[PDB]
């Protein structure tokens, strides 16, 4: 199912509740194009070979992407994917791309508004995760950089403005089994832009690893040190990391472990300090399994194993 | 309920409503005569709207906020025009306006009179014997704006020029929610969490009537000359009293009741209905935020009514290109046969040592194993002697059985090829006397016709065969 | 776009005796189990209420079988001499057993060790004993004393009614399901009488003459009855008091007849009649008692029986032969953490707003020939056509479709002798068939006109052509004699 | 190859050729994605959207060798499904009309040309239409009365059209052909699909009668027989796709066409029967069985004429009493109860054998009193209660060598409420008969009492019928449908 | 009593008379991808791309100018060569349509409502050789025309400008080439490429391809099919 809610403090009502038949929903993200600002697609996928795109009032427009124009042999499924912008840089045209994981190292990229196979990037080892960093170049131009991360600890930085070329590598210090990378501080997936000029380069980079560890790096010195040292090595969780998400302004880092109940930790930045007053022992979380921030209002939505989503508010914002 | 506050324009053509959206209150105006994507967000998350009044030369509304200042907002330009700032860090608990004069009660029990055309606070004012105040009106005394009514669980008629409380009706227990002057000297008070609208008489200082709803009264509206009072009720209903100002006579129940229920069975609550003379308007929330409206005639509508709406409750997604199963629209449907019957145009329908007694026994009781074991033989003298000493009609059904056996196993027809010859030879004249030859040997004629059809192409095959055979024999 | 159309199987024109759905149902009656008894089994009858069981008479013995197991469930052996009839009640609890001492023994099912009632009829042995259908507590017996006796359970020592009016050897009697008072009775003189139990009785209301000895009478409908006796059997109607039809299609004397109605079958009403040959035959009163099906068991059958309409499971048909043979022809019919991590898939969308599905169902799996003709591997499709394990009609279909879609030259281009020879093996199997000969002629003509001299260089293929010439001259003679027989048919018309 | 269209990036090439396939080439890894079944070959492909969102493509529909039948298609690039399909009605003409030119392929076939063959075939078609007089172009068109639905017997297909909104609502294959199961290549183009030559309904509207002919491949042993197949179908008013119920191979035996088909009216069996007529003169009356869901050969009159002429037709008396049979130089009247000639005991010379001058094309009764016959040289209007001739008009100076047999039958029709309406065709010529045609539609009544109205049309008209709203429907050479009505 | 009237039309008016261009899909999407516009042999139909049905019909017989121009009962010569979304006259009006037929007509009309029965009719100058194609970048329009003098057709490229007067359609006469066998235009509308037989005269191979830019002179390159082809072919 997909459930779109209108969100408030007193009434969090249903706006729409679609039910796909015979297709589980592992991930589902909104998307709005930066050129048009009126597209409002919703992408969703599970452990199948099809990716449903619902356009955005009583009949649903659900297209689905299922065909790979080059190769259906790189990936078994679509269950992990991300959405990004991309500028063509010959024509000043921006459009959405869809990043997908494959079998061994294959990252597949699909032009999203039409389902085209655009480009492909293969890391060595097994992919465990990836993320989408932005770099503004001039007034009216940027370039997107795909940051992919192996299991063992390497990190590859490709650019997607021109076709897939590795800009650089560097290995995470330590980090045997990495689960999730996530950049933050600027415009990214959890805090998207509304025009071209609002795109800002992300500041921090977190790497979360199944020994409960999180290494936190600063981009301004990793990019020049080329085998960097983490600004911090947080360790307050004892099971695998399943959600690393920054604030929409780059001040808080939430890390959530799916394995044990009440496994959420908030870390103030740049002071790299775990918040002490929250969450407590008597804080209702359950087995935390999805985290989300508001783009502006400082709301924090946390969904657990028992189907409940709960909703806090940071009163500073 | 998601809608925090709402208010109609006079004549009931637009309604404005302020609702929270991501902890920032946004106001929006919708026409209700048959969207307006425009809004007005609040810049701060802490300041909120408290009172919301319509004003009719550019039409506008007036927002008494938590800030302590009154925001005059022009709806057509979609910009807050003016901020009448009061000299306190408090909250406007009630607003009111008539013409150019404006009045407000602030939470410090403070009256303020403003002029719009002067854009200026005329007078700050405070009064004794009013500890809390949260509703106010000014009486429709024509142009004279004197002797206004204030209310917080105890209504006080208080003058402006005399600036002191004059009359004090006993109010309610809870704070006053609605306070509306219908006519001269008659006005409604309705508390919070109450079911009793007191229609009070001013100059007597007394109670004319009480009007009883079925549950807690959310919102009140009244027509031009008190002939209709419609109140929306907090469980979601519309109770209308028709002529409540005429003569067990102290309390008056609701005259008509209007619910709104969807087509599936779920009930849609109501908020802020408005009623004109012989014309009523209802508003509800279609989606989580979207306001939908309806117009109806409450005189022809019966005493109990449920307006039905078609909400897409368990709707299936029909699409234009996709056919109801599997294929698309432009997919030209192919050709399948299924279990359809094939029939040729030659199968007609609706048109000594003998074996004689065993043949006749099988034909009297058509045993297929016995027929097989009695057709296994091939001795021509026995064949001739059988169909000599057989019955004619039994030989006819024997020919039919011969035909079906040949058609079932064409490999069997070898020794069975002379059997039909002997049947025709020894019982030809009975087949001259029978009237329906085609009807009785359609299957024989079909098999024999098929063989004669296979003949000539087979002979062409034979010519090609012995051609190449003698060709490779000589070379 | 559109989908790939499935392969259209070539359906021949209808052969004589096309397979009816009735024939399909009676051939879905499969799985004939054969059970031995010691002597000639006499009477079989099913249990009405829960139809999972049926009783059968045998040598001094009454045996109750189940249906789902087809096994000897109950054995009644309290008798002295051989039993004569076994009949259940409408309540499915009591069976009555007519013995050969002139005392009937009626007692409950599923408890052989109690003789609940021992009713004494005439001193002559009793032949038939039957419960009422509409009535729960009245019984009717008939003995060799040529007197039928109606008994109530309250009077075990005296018959409630003593019905007479017969000539010789009363051996069948039955009730009408419409009237709970009228009873039909067939003696050895034909001449089935129709009596009434609410009147005096000893003189019939009316009779209808079956000249040969009638051995069975069955009220098939509320208005029609069947006299099953002698070689033929006459189906009468009581309201018109006259034989509606009669069928004499039986070889020997008909020994049993039953009826079943309103059950899960293409044919609504079925009438079975067994006639002392193993020959049981199924008609239907809806088609004026027309021949629909027949089974044949070798030994002369004595009794047949069919499971009732409310069988709620596997249907049954049994034919005890005179050697003591039962024919049972049966138409048959991860942990908690893993579930809590995948426990949402059973939702199926009953409550949400908008339902949407673009799914495609799983079609029939394609075979090798269909896959190869789809992928245009045409010579390989020809080889998969001439694999040995392949049906004749199926090879005919793929031959037709290859010839229709593509051309046989591209079908036969890169051939050698080892792949020519299975084609010609299929030819020597199937030129003799009426349906395929023109197609096979096309194929052998194009392969000879291609492979003229390779025929010379390969020696055994020459011998294939020789025996092909021999058999095709056989078909020459067959078809010419066929045109001759057509000419003499034209003479005789 | 027919279409080459680059994407806006220049990394993808859409190609389209003679096989009904659209190939998206990804030029980097030189891979491709396919669209393999489109109901026709594709002439053009194009990308539309600013981000490349829609694929527009123009299809040729070359199965109709006479009429180059186009189709406009628009696809989402997302799911590659038919987002929009636009097509007009697709008639089946007896010849190519004005400028219809077979597209470029390697081999000159029955459906394609070479290049030297392109110029030669263009010159040949122009000289054919200038020289010859056999310009018929008479297409079979049927009307379903229970929905007033226009039915077009396309080559091995049916196009269900509705002229009220001017849209094709359906396209359905009926023969076991290779139209959609497979594309066609350079040497397979000489193979042709089965031709569904005859298609009508019963007056019940629930039974669809069809007759097609099968063409075995060339250069074979059995390349000579034309296998004649008849079929009966059924559709509901809540459905739009007909389902076959009865198949029939070789009616009246092998290799004999069943060219003339006439349904039954509701008066005799609630319109559940048909009458099939050959060049041999045999009349087979089939009827839908009650207990069996199929149809059966209920009645048959079987002569065996040594001669053959397909100029055959039959008409049916409105009560089902008698059957007119128009044969070459002969008019027959057949009793229905015994399939014998109309034996009258009074012998008032209302005989069942009438001599005529030429091959009869049409015989149509307007009621139980008036019969109009159109033979290959003239028309004659006669009575039925009395065997007395009323009217006669010449067809020789216009219908000289224009048609073959049966084309006048598929042309002229008769309404039960206003009378008969016929057609004539001429051409304007400037010093050579010029290509531009000019037809006339004439309305009569009551065995040609008077001309109710003559109306000339400035271009060709190939088919005329009457919709059951009592209004007559005519076609053009272009797919334009017009109506005359009250 | 009995009146005649054409009701339904079929065939799309595809530019078969061109027969050289590989971009013959003349039907165009609007600015907003909402409705698709096809000129048939007898009418112009506009379909909403979501509900897939014909939301607007523009019958030549129902119109007066379209009847007198396109429904000529003597010659089928004039067929629509192109639709254009924006108005040629006014800068950024929305629901306009400019129509160019086989012979230089500029018909400015309106969909999305009721078609006024007085559309803005214009005629281009220099309508002696036949109109083949037209397109535009911003502002400037280019027009291709088939000109005739060996059964081949020369192409004259002009630039069409307007807004001096209402009739004044200024022709700039950009360039010309001869005996083109196969010509095509990029999807941007800025480049075309064509062939000739002048190199068949001057050489052994029968054609050479020349690509030419339209609004600029950046790409003007000729090269032979002898250079393109291979020895195996």
């Amino acid at each position: 199912t997909l459930r779109i809610y209108h969100i408030d403090g007193k009434t969090n009502h249903l706006v729409t509740s679609l039910h796909l038949v015979g297709s589980p929903i592992q991930t589902c993200t909104f998307y709005t194009s930066l050129s048009n600002q009126n597209q409002q697609n919703i992408f969703t996928a599970g452990r199948r070979r099809y990716m449903h795109s619902w356009d955005l009032s009583q009949t649903a427009k659900i297209e689905k992407f299922s065909r790979l124009y080059g190769h259906e042999s790189t990936q078994r499924s679509f269950e992990n994917f991300k959405v990004a912008h991309l500028q063509n840089s010959q024509t000043n045209s921006v459009h959405g791309i869809v990043l997908l994981q494959g079998n061994n190292g294959w990252i597949n990229i699909l032009h999203s508004t039409s389902g085209l196979w655009l480009m492909g990037c293969k890391i060595e080892g097994v992919i465990t995760d990836f993320c989408i960093d932005y770099q503004p170049i001039s007034r009216g131009k940027f370039r997107t950089i795909l940051i992919a991360v192996n299991a063992y600890g390497e990190v590859w930085e490709f650019d997607l403005n021109k076709n897939g070329h590795v800009i650089r590598r560097w290995k995470d210090q330590g980090g045997v089994g990495i689960t999730k990378i996530q950049v933050g501080g600027g415009t990214t997936t959890t805090c998207p832009a509304l025009q071209i000029s609002k795109i800002k380069q992300n500041r921090w980079l977190a790497v979360g690893s199944e020994s409960g560890f999180v290494n936190l790096y600063d981009r301004n010195n990793a990019m020049t040190s080329s085998t960097p040292t983490p600004v911090a090595a947080l360790d307050q969780l004892t099971t695998t990391i399943s959600n690393l998400q920054f604030s929409p302004d780059g001040q808080i880092l939430c890390m959530a472990s799916r394995a044990v109940k009440d496994a959420l930790r908030l870390v103030h930045l740049p002071s790299c300090s775990v918040f002490s007053n929250w969450p407590t022992s008597g804080t209702p979380l359950g087995k935390v399994t999805s985290v989300a921030f508001s783009p502006s209002g400082g709301l924090l939505a946390v969904g657990n194993e028992q189907g409940k989503v709960r909703l806090w508010k940071l009163n500073h914002y | 309920s998601p809608v925090l506050q709402s208010a109609y324009d006079p004549s009931g053509q637009y309604l404005c409503y302020v609702t929270v959206a991501l902890d920032k209150q946004r106001v929006g105006v919708q026409p209700t005569q048959r969207w307006n994507e425009n809004f007005l967000y609040l810049e701060d998350s802490k300041l909120k709207v408290t009172c919301l009044k319509w004003v009719n030369d550019t039409v506008a509304i007036i927002l008494g906020m938590n800030n302590g200042e009154i925001w005059l907002y022009s709806v057509l330009a979609n910009e807050v025009t003016y901020k009448f700032t009061t000299g306190n860090s408090y909250e406007i608990k009630d607003i009111d306006l008539m013409g150019n004069q404006l009045w407000c009660i602030d939470s410090s029990d403070a009256f303020y009179q403003f002029d719009l055309l002067q854009f200026k606070l005329l007078q700050h004012f405070r009064i004794n014997n009013c500890v809390q105040l949260n509703k106010l009106t000014i009486v429709p005394a024509g142009d004279s704006v004197a002797q206004l009514l204030v209310a917080s669980h105890s209504i006080s008629l208080i003058d402006i020029e005399e600036k002191k409380v004059v009359m004090t009706f006993p109010g309610h227990v809870s704070p006053v929610s609605t306070l509306q002057v219908i006519t001269n000297e008659f006005f409604i008070s309705g508390a919070e969490g109450d079911r009793f609208l007191n229609v009070y008489d001013i100059h007597s200082g007394m109670t004319k009537c009480v009007l009883v709803a079925e549950s807690d009264i959310k919102e009140l509206s009244h027509s031009g000359q008190a002939d209709s009072i419609a109140v929306t009720t907090e469980d979601g209903s519309l109770e209308i009293f028709v002529d409540p100002l005429v003569s067990g006579n102290k309390s008056k129940k609701s005259s008509k009741k209007i619910q709104i229920v969807s087509k599936d069975g779920r009930k849609v609550p109501i908020y802020n209905a408005f009623i004109n003379k012989d014309l009523l308007n209802v508003s509800w929330l279609q989606n989580a935020t979207m306001p939908y409206f309806k117009n109806l005639q409450w005189r022809e509508i019966p005493n109990e009514y449920t307006v039905e709406i078609s909400l897409n409750w368990n709707n299936k997604n029909k699409s234009a290109d996709r056919d109801l199963h599997g294929k698309d629209l432009a997919s030209a449907t192919n050709y399948v046969e299924g279990n359809a019957r094939v029939t040729s145009g030659d199968n007609f329908k609706h048109v000594t040592g003998t074996v004689t007694v065993i043949l006749s026994q099988a034909l009297q009781s058509n045993d297929h194993s016995l027929l097989e074991t009695v057709l296994n033989n091939r001795d021509e003298r026995v064949i001739r002697d059988t169909i000599f000493r057989l019955k004619p009609a039994l030989a006819v059904i024997l020919l039919e059985r011969l035909a079906e056996r040949i058609a079932r196993q064409t490999h069997r027809q070898g020794p069975l090829n002379v059997w039909v010859k002997w049947c025709l030879i020894i019982h030809g004249g009975y087949l001259v006397s029978i009237p329906n030859l085609m009807s009785t040997l359609s299957s024989l004629h079909s098999t024999l016709k098929r063989r004669s059809d296979l003949l000539p192409r087979l002979l062409a095959l034979d010519a090609r065969l012995d051609c190449t055979i003698n060709k490779f024999k000589t070379l | 776009s559109t989908a790939r159309p499935r392969i259209i199987t070539s359906k021949a024109p209808l052969l004589p005796q096309q397979t009816t759905p009735e024939q399909r149902y009676w051939r879905q009656y499969t799985s004939a189990q054969l059970v031995k008894e010691h002597n000639s089994v006499t009477h079989i009858s099913f249990n009405p209420q829960h139809p999972h069981d049926f009783a059968v008479t045998s040598s001094t013995r009454v045996q109750i079988f189940s249906s789902r197991t087809r096994q000897v469930i109950k054995t009644f052996s309290r008798f002295k001499d051989v039993v004569y009839s076994a009949s259940f009640r409408s309540d499915g609890k009591l069976l009555c057993a007519g013995d050969a001492t002139g005392l009937v023994s009626v007692y409950d099912s599923y408890n052989p060790r109690t003789i609940l009632l021992s009713i004494n009829a005439s001193t002559h042995p009793t032949h038939v004993t039957k419960f009422h259908t509409q009535d729960n507590k009245i019984l009717a017996t008939a003995s060799d004393d040529r007197v039928t006796r109606l008994w109530d359970i309250s009077n075990a020592y005296e018959p409630q009614l003593e019905l007479t009016g017969a000539t010789d050897y009363v051996r069948t009697l039955s009730f009408i399901p419409a009237a709970p008072h009228l009873v039909a009775t067939g003696s050895y003189d034909g001449l089935i009488r129709l009596y009434d139990t609410r009147s005096s009785g000893s003189t019939p209301i009316y009779s209808l003459n079956h000249d040969q000895p009638v051995e069975n009478v069955i009220a098939v409908s509320p208005t029609q009855i069947v006299s099953c006796g002698g070689n033929n059997f006459k189906v009468w109607d009581l309201t018109s008091n006259k034989k509606l039809y009669e069928r004499g299609n039986f070889n020997k004397a008909v020994t049993c007849l039953d009826y079943v109605e309103n059950f899960d079958s293409p044919m609504q009403s079925a009438l079975i009649a067994s006639s002392l040959d193993g020959h049981v035959k199924v008609f239907d009163p809806l088609d004026n008692f027309q021949v629909k099906f027949g089974w044949k068991f070798s030994g002369p059958v004595l009794s047949c029986a069919v499971s009732p309409s409310t069988a709620q499971g596997n249907r049954h048909l049994v034919a005890g032969l005179s050697s003591g043979l039962l024919a049972i022809r049966t138409k048959k019919k991860k942990s908690n953490n893993f579930q809590r991590m995948m426990r949402g898939s059973e939702y199926q969308g009953d409550q949400e707003h908008i339902i949407h599905n673009d799914k495609v169902r799983s079609q029939r799996r394609m075979r090798a020939f269909e896959r190869n003709i789809n992928q245009f591997k045409w010579s390989e499709a020809l080889d998969n056509a001439f694999v040995p394990g392949m049906a004749k009609e199926l090879t005919l279909t793929v031959l037709q479709e290859l010839r229709k879609r593509g051309k046989v030259r591209v079908a036969l281009y890169g051939r050698d002798e080892s792949t020519l020879e299975p084609l010609l093996n299929w030819c020597l199997k199937g030129i003799e068939d009426v349906r395929s000969a023109s197609i096979v002629a096309d194929w052998v003509a194009v392969v000879l006109e291609l492979y003229g001299n390779t025929l010379e260089s390969s020696p055994v293929l020459q011998e294939l052509m020789i025996d092909l010439k021999t058999k095709v001259r056989h078909e020459i003679h067959k078809s010419k004699e066929a045109q001759r027989i057509e000419g003499m048919l034209q003479l005789l018309t | 190859v027919l279409s080459l269209s680059f994407s806006h990036d220049g990394s993808y090439l859409l190609s389209g050729g003679w096989e009904k396939v659209m190939s998206l080439w990804q030029l980097e890894t030189n891979s491709q994605q396919f669209l393999p079944r489109l109901n026709g070959i594709i002439i053009d492909c194009q990308v539309l959207g600013p981000q490349g969102n829609y694929y527009s493509l123009i299809l040729q529909m070359t199965e109709n060798n006479s009429n180059s039948d186009y189709q406009f298609l628009l696809l989402n690039a997302s799911d590659l499904t038919s987002k929009l399909s636009i097509n007009g009605p697709l008639p089946v003409f007896n010849s190519t009309i004005k400028h219809i030119q077979q597209p470029i392929s390697a081999m000159n076939t029955k459906n394609s040309n070479s290049i030297t063959s392109l110029n030669h075939s263009k010159k040949k078609q122009s000289r054919k239409l200038i020289k010859s007089r056999r310009q018929d172009f008479t297409t079979n068109v049927e009307i379903n009365p229970i929905n007033k639905n226009l039915y077009f017997p396309h080559i091995s297909a049916v196009q269900i059209f509705d002229f009220y909104k001017n849209e094709q609502v359906n396209y359905q294959y009926l023969t076991s052909g290779v139209n959609n199961s497979m594309g066609k290549v350079r040497f397979e183009l000489n193979l042709q699909d089965p031709i569904i030559t005859d298609l009508k309904f019963t007056k019940d509207g629930q039974w669809m009668i069809t007759y097609e002919i099968e063409y075995p491949p060339n250069d074979l042993l059995s390349s000579k027989d034309l296998t004649h197949i008849l079929k009966f179908w059924t559709k509901n008013d809540n459905e739009t796709n007909w389902n076959l119920k009865t198949k029939v191979i070789n009616p009246h035996g092998i290799s004999v066409p069943i060219t003339k088909i006439l349904p039954s009216p509701r008066s005799v069996n609630n319109s559940q029967g048909c009458l099939t007529a050959d060049n041999n003169g045999g009349l087979k009356f089939w009827s839908f069985d009650s207990h069996e869901s199929n149809w059966c050969l209920k009645k048959i009159s079987l002569p065996n004429f040594n001669h053959f002429s397909n100029s055959v037709s039959l008409a049916w008396s409105q009560d089902g009493s008698l059957i007119f049979h128009g044969f070459d130089d002969k008019l027959q009247i057949l009793d229905f109860d015994t399939f014998k000639k109309f034996e009258s005991l009074e012998n008032t010379k209302t005989v069942s054998e009438f001599t005529l001058d030429s091959e009869i094309q049409t015989v149509k009764l307007i009621n139980d009193t008036n019969l109009i016959v159109a033979t290959r040289t003239t028309l004659n209007a006669i009575n039925l209660l009395r065997g007395q001739v009323i009217n006669s008009f010449d067809l020789y100076p216009f219908v000289n060598g224009v048609y073959k047999n049966g084309h006048m039958d598929r042309l002229i029709t008769c309404d039960e409420r206003t009378g008969n309406i016929a057609l004539v065709i001429n051409q304007q010529l400037t010093d050579v008969p010029t290509i531009n045609y000019k037809s006339r539609i004439i309305i009569f009544d009551s065995d040609l009492s008077t001309k109710l109205g003559n109306f000339t049309h400035h271009e060709y008209i190939s088919w005329i019928g009457w919709n059951y709203d009592t209004d007559f429907i005519f076609l053009d050479i272009e797919s334009t449908l017009g109506v005359v009505g009250t | 009593q009995y009146k005649l009237s054409v009701v339904s039309g079929g065939k799309p008016a595809l530019n078969n008379l061109s027969s050289v261009t590989g971009n013959k899909n003349i039907a165009r999407l609007s600015q907003d991808q909402r409705n698709y516009i096809i000129p048939f042999n007898n009418q112009i139909k506009v379909y909403s791309v979501e509900t897939r049905q014909c939301v607007k019909t523009l019958k030549f017989a129902n119109n007066s100018l379209l009847s007198g121009i396109f429904l000529q009962e003597e010659e089928n010569n004039e067929s629509i060569v192109k639709i254009l979304l924006g108005d040629i006259t006014v800068p950024q009006q929305a629901h306009l349509i400019t129509v160019f037929t086989n012979n230089g007509h500029v018909i400015v009309l309106n969909y999305k409502g009721k078609l006024v029965e007085s559309p803005k009719h214009f005629k281009i100058s220099l309508a002696d050789e036949k109109l083949a194609n037209v397109f535009h970048s911003e502002g400037n329009y280019r027009i291709l025309t088939t000109f005739k003098d060996n059964s081949l057709q020369s192409y004259r490229l002009y630039a069409l400008t307007f807004d001096d007067a209402k009739k004044q359609f200024e022709v700039a006469h950009q360039a010309e080439w001869h005996n083109v066998i196969l010509s095509n235009i990029s999807s941007n509308g800025k480049l075309l490429a064509h062939m000739c037989k002048d190199v068949s005269t001057k050489d052994h191979e029968h054609k050479s391809i020349s690509v030419v830019s339209l609004f600029d002179d950046s790409v003007n390159l000729s090269f032979p099919l002898g250079s393109i082809l291979s020895s195996q072919t």
